[PDB]
């Protein structure tokens, strides 16, 4: 069992930067990796980023990568985004998510189901 | 890309085939070292003629 | 040495009256103690 917490979403201007956090609680000693993923609304929920606990490595979806870095802090127990050139497309609910399934290939933590997610936080991205 | 970790979790559910189900292994390794044998049999002592 | 991990220690004192070298002539090593230590070891140290 575990619970997540998103914080940090709200309005920017396109071109801008948002850092959202997620706290873990709970079976800690259980994450594998944890992941971004957003849903604008009426269309499906998508893979933004994943990072593994253990090395720190990060593996991000085409639309976001070199705008958006996802990194760790193992002590305090907390998954960051750091969102910069904030776009159109971004504007979306975010939800962090963890898994306890260790997967070799980075890559398939963006098509694996997690086992716990957040509430989710809202971005919205301004008009010029 | 060409870089992974070299670990993988297996996927064990009850509703897994049995090829696919948990199983616990140990392996007994029998030696015979430079020292007297330590590790018998039940096999019961019997007086020497 | 130690073979299969497991070190085996051999050892004989001999009474010598020199000063200058090991003395040349023949004595074997009696086996003391085989230790199953499981310690791969590639370095060594002396302490006096």
């Amino acid at each position: 069992q575990v619970q997540l917490v998103e914080s940090g979403g709200g309005l920017m201007q396109a071109g801008g930067s948002l850092r959202l956090s997620c706290a873990v609680s709970g079976r800690t000693f259980s994450t594998a990796a944890m992941g971004w993923f957003r849903q604008a609304p009426g269309k499906e929920r998508e893979f933004v980023a994943a990072i593994r606990w253990s090395g720190g490595s990060a593996y991000y979806a085409d639309s976001v990568k070199g705008r958006f870095t996802i990194s760790r802090d193992k002590a305090k127990n907390t998954v960051y985004l750091q969102m910069n050139s904030l776009k159109y497309e971004d504007t979306a609910v975010y939800y962090c998510a963890q898994t306890r399934v260790t997967r070799s290939l980075l890559s398939d933590y963006a098509t694996w189901p997690y086992d716990y997610w957040g509430q989710g936080t809202q971005v919205t991205v301004s008009s010029k | 890309f060409n870089c992974y970790f070299p670990l993988q979790s297996y996927g064990f559910q009850p509703t897994n085939g049995v090829g696919y189900q948990p199983y616990r292994v140990v392996v007994l390794s029998f030696e015979l070292l430079h020292a007297p044998a330590t590790v018998c049999g039940p096999k019961k002592s019997t007086n020497l003629v | 040495k130690n073979i299969d991990g497991y070190f085996k220690i051999y050892s004989k004192h001999t009474p010598i009256n020199l000063v200058r070298d090991l003395p040349q002539g023949f004595s074997a090593l009696e086996p003391l103690v085989d230790l199953p230590i499981g310690i791969n070891i590639t370095r060594f140290q002396t302490l006096l």
